[PDB]
């Protein structure tokens, strides 16, 4: 089956969408149209966030679909069939969830790593770049996979720094060293 | 009106329809799905949303093509009642299945109805006697009452009820209803035949009886609303005709049992054992629509096929709640060979009292109970060490109790076929005298076997002469 | 959130890819997830409820759960054969089995495949497995004779045609033999030209060793009786869904005979094994366990099966089809859900005691726990007259022996002497079926107390000698009981005289 297996629950829709549009080789188109409908979701916040709530009928749900495709005709065509599916399956809470899942799955198919460098402080751009350079230099990036790297500030990380990407982390923390100290100086 | 639906699912005879139109039949409405083989009457029981109801199907589902057009016939199924229902044997739908042709229906009445109010109650106390000695002594009935019978059904259980029909209903002037849920077809054919023969039903001329028959072949859902159907006919007599009625139900365990099956299918998680969670409410509603009201007091006879004689199964237990008299019938006592096979420490009526039926009756019964309770108490002791090796005073009691047990054995009229023994119905006044004497050991100078399967005290004496030969 | 069958990724992919699969899902399906001997199929939208479907594995199934978007077929077949995404084609018909006349002397399985392999089955039609019981109105009272050749079961249990009568008892007492003896006894009835004197007896073998049944078949052909009897088979080997459908199908075959008005009989051995089968099926269908783990619709199953056996009305040609369902009592404890349910359905039960069986009566008919709710008349008037009071006598022997374990009154002792002596007379060894004519004098002897002239040791001698004596002395009396079927006062006196005559010698 098409690259990158996602075991998403209601993400099975995204997986399906991916393989279906991969086999029709209209995945870039899909991604772009998905961005556009996702944008029109964000740009429809009243009753497009506040009526993603399940209270819609079949008939009323269908008419929400019809209003959305009146707003734009930039649709994959397979995602118009997917829109039909989501209306019929009354999948609406995991609607942006499916969008996110297809986006991740798609841009994984395209290749693009994600990453974050959670820290106790917002690091320099020089730091971002130096670390990004370092990460690309390290055999972790083997090419065919790009990178996103967001340093985030989290008070929770006490001590060190933590680099995260590719399910590979280096987690420097004070806490572990404190732990060893505490245990042995109480025993 | 034409309110379409499709049959989305057919999970058993608990079909789910999807009424395409948002006009959704209400709960307890009735629907007709047209079929080449008649039609099916279904009853809305849940709305499951998205205009998809889940409907009980009162007929045996088969052949159904997934997505079958529906039409809404609305409301609770309205049976047809009348004097032209007298004589008739009616289907759950109400269709005369004895083919005395269509009922000329005056009133067609909804299956569901509500039990009369607390203030509307008219609480009776009028003694009804059968002529069955064990019944009279231990648990005398009352006309308009709620009578109850328990134990294995058709273990002569059906016969016992038949004897009651033979006695009580050939002494009842008003209307009488026999409703047999899960009835044995051959027995039903016999009963119908007998009724026609004894003029109780007379094909030409009036019938003071009406009949509802529900075979156990018929799917559970049909059996569930056999009871309600009969109960409606009873209301027509009780209310509209006004007249006091007899009623027989055989067996209402089948009603409970059916309910537990459908409950699971409905989606209701099954309560203890497996019973429907709504067991108490349904039984309650039903048995309070047989209640004693200013408009009529309906004598009911309720027959419970206690499953494996588990009275502790909640449905028999909850039957006791809706009864004023019980006559639990014991398989053991049947094994002891006693017909009537009535458990003698498990029969009760509130009519048994020292002023309701008088002190003398009460004292006699008290002594019988105590004597028998002693005898049962010493059953271990007797067996490990003979009654000879037990106290002399007690030995008289034990010998007496053996006689009393046998005295309680009395042949019965329509038991005469099975037993081969001509029946006996002995007057209540006679019974008190007879048992009193036996307790005073007046006639305890003659064989224990003399007391067995005979009526009055005089009969015992005569049978002593017979035994002597 | 929720799981829907359309969420299956290949199905889901078709919907995304445009929509559906071109109306192929209305009359063919393609199998989805499968296992537990049930399959969930996508399509078959025109499926009739309880249709027979044929899978391309050859396995055929009965649609059970019609659900939105999916159907849950039950596989009448083994799992290995079936495979996912297989194409299921509608048979288009509700489950029916071939029925007709040419099943007499045939062993078939539950699908009607001749497992005797005596060629294809000569069957007039096929008829739906489930068919509604005849109501009150098409019912008619029984009066025809069924003579089992076992005196106890033919003088304490009166059996007639079109009835529903339980045969209950203990495991592997060779439970079958009582029924086999009935089939043998009505050999000469079935040699009778009148077909209202012919029975067509169906032996439904459920849950029995395929070997054991084959020995039975050979036994039947040795006892030359196979040709008037049908065997339906659902052996231990045979799959649990096949076992479930086995009694129902067998009753359809019987009903063709029944619905000719012609008299038949059907023995369903053993429904207790059907209970276990339905339990298995139900549990594998994840239906909540009923009491004793036996499903809640077990009552419904048994009642639907049993109530299709009947003595139809004069209009319907008096369609007899006697039912004898054979229940293997759990430890001989009749209190037990499956036995009690059957007891309430049936009229009469024939409980057998292990103690008596062990104590050298094969068969050993316990009469404390054998009842027959067939009541008076359903067997020969002669055998109603002579049989008079014997039920009482052996429940006086029962009463006597209740208190036998101190001092004895002369009345009890006399009864004990009768009872013991009667008990010897009752005893019968397997494959000794006794003629109706022969049964009348023996019962006459004991009832009229002429069996006190014989001591317990010599009861057996008396019996054989008495029968030989009667024939030699005057077979005229027996010929009278053969044709008249009644004892005239003269015949009765002649018999009294004859019994006294033999008793003396």
């Amino acid at each position: 089956p098409p690259p990158v297996r996602l075991f998403g629950v209601e993400g099975t829709y995204a997986t399906a969408l991916y393989q279906a549009a991969a086999k029709n080789s209209s995945i870039d188109a899909a991604f772009q149209s998905l961005q556009k409908v996702e944008s029109t979701v964000k740009k429809n916040p009243k009753l497009g966030h506040l009526l993603l709530n399940p209270a819609l009928s079949l008939k009323d749900r269908n008419s929400v679909i019809d209003a959305i495709v009146e707003t734009h005709k930039n649709l994959d065509g397979y995602v118009v069939n997917l829109l039909k599916v989501l209306s019929e399956n009354n999948r609406l809470g995991c609607f942006e969830k499916i969008a996110s899942d297809f986006g991740v799955l798609n841009d994984a198919h395209n290749g693009l790593l994600k990453g974050t460098v959670t820290s106790a402080e917002p690091l320099d751009p020089k730091s971002f770049k130096r670390i990004e350079k370092a990460l690309s230099a390290s055999k972790l990036v083997g090419q065919g996979k790009s990178l996103k790297l967001e340093n985030v500030v989290k008070p929770e990380i006490k001590g060190g720094l933590i680099v995260e990407l590719g399910d590979k982390t280096v987690d420097l923390s004070i806490s572990t060293k404190i732990q060893k100290l505490n245990k042995v100086l109480e025993d | 009106t034409p309110i379409t639906g499709k049959v989305t699912a057919v999970i058993g005879a608990i079909v789910d329809v999807h009424f395409e139109q948002s006009e959704l039949p209400a709960i307890l409405n009735a629907l007709e799905i047209k079929t080449p083989q008649g039609k099916l009457v279904l009853e809305v029981a849940q709305h499951l949303g998205e205009n998809t109801v889940r409907t009980i199907a009162m007929d045996g589902t088969e052949g159904l093509v997934r997505g079958e057009k529906v039409l809404d016939t609305g409301g609770p199924i309205s049976v047809p009642v009348g004097r032209e229902t007298l004589g008739r044997i009616i289907n759950v739908i109400g269709e005369p299945i004895d083919e005395r042709g269509p009922i000329k229906s005056k009133l067609r009445k909804p299956i569901h109805a509500d039990p009369p109010s607390f203030a509307e109650q008219s609480t009776s106390a009028e003694i009804l006697e059968t002529g069955i000695k064990v019944v009279d002594l231990l648990a005398p009935y009352a006309r308009g009452g709620k009578i109850g019978l328990f134990g294995g059904a058709g273990v002569g259980k059906t016969v016992f009820i038949q004897e009651l029909i033979n006695n009580i209903a050939k002494a009842h002037g008003g209307f009488s209803v026999f409703t047999g849920v899960g009835e044995r077809t051959r027995e039903g054919n016999d009963l119908y035949r007998e009724m026609k023969e004894t003029g109780v039903i007379n094909l030409e001329g009036e019938s003071k009886v009406a009949l509802v028959f529900g075979q156990m072949n018929e799917p559970p859902g049909a059996r569930a609303r056999v009871a309600l159907t009969g109960l409606t006919i009873a209301e027509y007599f009780r209310d509209e005709e006004g007249q006091d009625v007899l009623l027989f139900i055989d067996n209402i365990f089948r009603f409970t049992q059916a309910g537990s099956e459908v409950s699971a299918l409905l989606g209701r998680i099954p309560s203890a054992v497996g019973y429907q969670p709504t067991l108490a409410t349904d039984m309650g509603l039903l048995q309070e629509r047989i209640t004693t009201t200013k408009k009529g007091s309906v004598t009911s006879v309720q027959a419970v096929y206690v499953p494996a004689d588990d009275l502790t199964d909640p449905a028999p237990a909850t039957t006791f709640a809706h009864l004023d008299a019980t006559t639990v019938l014991s398989r053991g006592i049947s094994e002891l060979g006693i017909y009537p096979a009535v458990d003698p420490l498990d029969s009760k009526s509130r009519l048994l009292d020292a002023a309701v039926v008088g002190q003398e009756h009460y004292d006699v019964a008290s002594k019988v109970q105590e004597t028998l309770q002693t005898y049962k108490s010493l059953q271990d002791i007797i067996a490990i060490l003979g009654m000879d090796e037990l106290s002399e005073q007690d030995k008289l009691t034990v010998e007496r109790a053996r006689k009393i047990q046998r005295f309680l054995s009395q042949p019965f009229a329509v038991a005469e076929v099975f037993t081969g023994i001509p029946g006996k119905l002995v007057r209540l006044k006679d019974t008190v005298a007879s048992f009193k004497a036996v307790l005073e050991g007046k006639y305890d100078n003659i064989p224990e076997h003399a007391f067995y399967m005979v009526g009055g005290i005089e009969d015992v004496v005569a049978k002593a002469e017979k035994l002597a030969a | 959130t929720k799981a829907q069958p359309t969420e299956v990724s290949s199905i889901l992919e078709e919907r995304i890819k445009g929509v559906s699969d071109e109306a192929n899902l209305n009359e063919t399906g393609r199998v989805l997830a499968v296992g537990d001997g049930i399959a969930r199929v996508f399509g078959l939208n025109n499926i009739q409820a309880e249709e027979l479907v044929e899978f391309s594995s050859g396995v055929k199934g009965m649609a059970l759960n019609l659900e939105p978007g999916q159907v849950g077929i039950v596989l009448f077949g083994s799992d290995r054969l079936v495979k996912e995404g297989e194409l299921v084609k509608r048979t288009g018909n509700i489950v029916d089995v071939p029925v007709g006349p040419g099943l007499l002397g045939r062993v078939v399985d539950a699908l009607g495949n001749p497992i005797d392999g005596k060629g294809p089955i000569d069957a007039a039609g096929r008829s739906r497995a489930q068919v509604k019981a005849p109501g009150i109105l098409p019912r008619r009272s029984v009066h025809e004779p069924v003579q089992t050749g076992l005196k106890a079961v033919d003088a304490l249990v009166p059996i007639g045609r079109g009835q529903r009568e339980l045969i209950i008892g203990d495991r592997q007492t060779g439970k079958t033999a009582v029924a086999l003896d009935t089939i043998l006894n009505q050999k000469r009835w079935n040699n009778g030209s009148d077909e209202s004197k012919k029975l067509y007896c169906v032996y439904v073998a459920v849950g029995q060793k395929r070997s054991t049944v084959a020995q039975l078949v050979q036994t039947l052909e040795q006892h030359d009786a196979m040709k008037y009897s049908i065997i339906v088979a659902a052996t231990a080997s045979e799959a649990a869904p096949l076992q479930y459908l086995a009694p129902f199908t067998a009753a359809s075959i019987g009903e063709w005979f029944r619905d000719n008005g012609k008299h038949a009989l059907i023995v369903y051995d053993d429904l207790s094994k059907q209970a276990v089968a339905y339990r298995q099926l139900s549990l594998l269908l994840r239906r909540p366990p009923g009491r004793e783990a036996y499903p809640g619709d077990v009552f419904y199953l048994h009642s639907r099966l049993l109530e299709r056996a009947a003595k139809l009305s004069e209009k319907e040609g008096s369609g007899s089809l006697t039912a004898l369902p054979v229940i293997e009592t759990q430890g001989g404890d009749v209190s037990a859900y499956i036995p009690t349910n059957v007891i309430s359905i049936t009229d009469g039960q024939i409980f057998l005691e292990a103690e008596l069986f062990y104590k050298g009566i094969r068969p050993a008919i316990n009469v404390g726990l054998s009842v027959s709710r067939v009541g008076s008349a359903a067997q020969v008037k002669a055998l109603k007259q002579v049989a008079g009071s014997l039920k009482l006598f052996l429940a006086q022997y029962r009463e006597v022996a209740a208190f036998a374990q101190s001092d004895l009154d002369a009345s009890t002792k006399q009864t004990l002497v009768r009872g013991e002596r009667l008990t010897q007379l009752l005893k019968q060894n397997q494959y000794s079926p006794l003629a109706t004519e022969e049964q009348v004098p023996l019962i006459y002897a004991g009832v009229n107390g002429h069996l006190d002239g014989i001591e317990l040791s010599r009861i057996g001698e008396f019996e054989s000698s008495f029968l030989s004596y009667l024939k030699s002395n005057h077979n005229e009396l027996l010929t009278e009981i053969r044709e008249k079927g009644e004892l005239s006062k003269e015949l009765l006196a002649s018999l009294k005289s004859a019994t006294e005559s033999f008793v003396a010698t």
